[PDB]
């Protein structure tokens, strides 16, 4: 046997990450790198074909990172925001 | 017309015409003319093959999942786009479940599109009915499905379960009246 020489995931079990739930394109990013966020707060607007999931806030804290810019393509189970 | 009839569409006019031969009432139209149309649309349809649904046969299981015949090919393209081509039998199954989850509602546009979106979403994430019964999991539900529990599409006869609805919208909640009598008129002049 010889070898012929020719995007980050997320977690859906323990820690409070935000994984993509419908695969599509990112339309708007509202939350920056260092910014305070409260309950239910919209963070990320992503769009499919006839679908629109505006991502809310499950907890109440400070943003660690943003994993998508403007117009970036996402799959199901992809890291977007990680939160404590 | 014959070649644009059947399955998820409506009955053939050409077929119905002959079906009434002998019976008291006849169909008022042109036989030979519809035949002529059928042959034309038979060829024209050939242009649109890429959009043909995955039904080639009558399905009696539609009596189970009550999916609108207009939504069908539209929703197939939606599942195809969302990485759910091949997995469309499971989308039909969930559609049935999404209905009894909402207290047995009427499924047409856009209420069909809500069940339609709730079905596509829950399959995508391997969710089920008890995934939100004692759970009530925050999940980032699609536009249409939260919109429906706000009442943006009206009120269903049996309503929604008080506790069911709640955990789907925590925060700015439900509105009671027909949307029109608070939603203020659009200024068409500023649009011009
Ligand atoms: C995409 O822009 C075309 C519209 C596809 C949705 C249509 S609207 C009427 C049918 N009912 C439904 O739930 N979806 C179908």
């Amino acid at each position: 046997y010889i070898k012929d020489e020719n995007k980050p995931k997320a977690d859906k079990s323990n820690p409070s990450h935000i994984g993509a739930q419908m695969p599509g394109s990112v339309t708007e990013v509202k939350v920056s790198v260092g910014e305070t966020v409260k309950a239910n707060q919209p963070l990320l607007i992503t769009e499919a074909m006839k679908m629109e999931t505006t991502i809310q806030a499950p907890f109440d804290g400070v943003i660690k990172q943003v994993t998508v810019n403007n117009g970036d393509t996402i799959a199901t189970g992809d890291l977007l925001i990680e939160i404590e | 017309v014959a070649s644009m009839s059947g399955l998820t569409s409506q009955p053939s006019a050409n077929s119905l015409y002959y079906a009434l031969n002998g019976f008291p009432r006849h169909l008022r139209t042109d036989i030979e003319g519809m035949e002529s149309l059928s042959h034309y649309w038979s060829t024209v349809r050939t242009y649109y093959s890429d959009f043909e649904s995955d039904i080639k046969s009558p399905n009696t299981e539609i009596y189970q999942h009550e999916m609108p015949g207009g939504q069908y090919s539209n929703l197939s393209q939606q599942a195809k786009s969302l990485g759910l081509g091949e997995r469309f039998d499971e989308v039909k199954d969930m559609y049935r479940r999404v209905n009894f989850l909402f207290g047995d509602i009427v499924k047409v546009a856009p209420s069909s599109k809500v069940v339609g979106d709730m079905a596509l979403y829950m399959v995508q994430n391997d969710l089920d009915e008890q995934s939100v019964i004692t759970d009530g999991y925050k999940l980032d539900f699609p536009e249409s499905v939260v919109s429906f529990f706000k009442g943006e599409i009206g009120q269903p006869v049996n309503g929604f379960n008080k506790d069911l609805q709640a955990v789907i919208l925590k925060g700015q909640e439900a509105l009671t009246a027909r949307p029109g009598e608070y939603l203020e008129p659009v200024d068409f002049e500023k649009v011009r």
